[PDB]
Order: structure tokens, then C-alpha cells, then sequence
């Protein structure tokens, strides 16, 4: 029947986002403070 | 006061073809022609470019691309006549004649 | 207690982190 | 759940400190 047909173009989709990265900064920031605290305790 | 910019297309009939003649291309072989047409002569104007194209099937190209103002000078290059053949033959043996590598009986 | 890090992209990296915290 | 666990941890750290 129909000859072999070409495929169409692709449309990718990035995952990470600026605001979600601000949220990841919220995640990361507290860790350093907690680290300062634990280092104090050990010292 | 600007310099000249040159662009050379080779086998132009591969990308530019009559709009609608092609089918089942997913539409990618149609937006290209529109983009090219708009860019060569659009609302804004340029005055420092030059475009050269070569082909072997001149009748398949979209007509809108051959009107004056986009591709004016159309030239056909055909087979040579006797004088052309003699000139070409002279061109392609100058080195040998110069270094005496060519016999006298030719 | 059910987790310690929100899961924006999941991935193995988000697991060990949490476990360490635990 | 995040607030509860994190605040619990911080409170424990503070108690140890004092």
C-alpha cells in the first residue's frame, strides 16, 4: 500500500525549572547550617 | 559604507521546489521555502549580499523565487563549439608545453 | 519518618541523602 | 512532616548544647 513514510519532528521537554531550582536552593541551604551545628557539637 | 557578502548554494533544487508539489514530507519541506523567500526580500531591506545558485533541473524551482529582485540573471551553460574546444585544449597543456615534456608531433 | 527531602526529580541521589539523615 | 522532623532535630541539638 502506502510506501514507507518518514517520521515527524521531535519536540523534547526540559525538566528542571528556575523556580523549582529556587526550591532546591531552599533544600540545600539548611544543610550547611545543620553542618555548622554538628561541627560545633563534635568540637 | 559596508563590504560585500557572498553566499553559494549548491544543488539548490534539493531544498527549493514548487510549493504543494511535494506531499507526505511532514511539512518540513515547505516552511523552508517560505523562510528563504521572506529573508531574501522582506519588509526590511539589505543592500550588501549576493546569492549564487547552480542546478541541473531548472524547471522544478518555485516560480516566486525567479522573479526580478530575487534571482534575476539566469544563465544556461551549454556544450562548446570548435573554438571553445581549441581554447580548452590549449589551457589544459600549458605546463607540459612549458617544460618541453610534449613531443613536437602533437 | 516518611522522608526528609522533597522529591523534585527523585533519582537515586535523593534516596541516599535522606537515608543518611535518618 | 518536614517541619516536625527538622524542628525536632534542631531542638535536640540545642538541648545537647545547653
Amino acid at each position: 500500500g502506502n510506501p514507507a513514510i518518514f517520521a515527524s519532528g521531535i519536540i523534547m521537554d526540559s525538566s528542571i525549572s528556575k523556580q523549582a531550582l529556587s526550591e532546591i536552593e531552599t533544600r540545600h541551604s539548611e544543610i550547611i547550617k545543620l553542618e555548622n551545628s554538628i561541627r560545633e557539637l563534635h568540637d | 559604507n559596508s563590504g560585500l557578502h557572498i553566499i553559494i548554494f549548491d544543488e539548490i533544487d534539493a531544498i527549493c521546489k514548487q510549493r504543494g508539489s511535494m506531499a507526505g514530507s511532514t511539512g518540513v519541506h515547505d516552511t523552508v521555502v517560505n523562510q528563504l523567500l521572506s529573508k531574501i526580500d522582506g519588509v526590511e531591506q539589505l543592500n550588501n549580499i549576493l546569492v549564487i545558485g547552480m542546478t541541473n533541473r531548472p524547471d522544478l524551482i518555485d516560480e516566486a523565487l525567479l522573479r526580478p529582485g530575487r534571482l534575476e540573471v539566469k544563465m544556461e551553460i551549454g556544450l562548446p563549439d570548435e573554438k571553445g574546444r581549441l581554447q580548452i585544449l590549449h589551457i589544459h597543456t600549458a605546463r607540459m608545453r612549458g617544460h618541453q615534456l610534449l613531443s613536437a608531433d602533437v | 519518618s516518611g522522608g526528609f527531602i522533597r522529591r523534585v526529580t527523585n533519582d537515586a541521589r535523593e534516596n541516599e541523602m535522606d537515608e543518611n539523615l535518618e
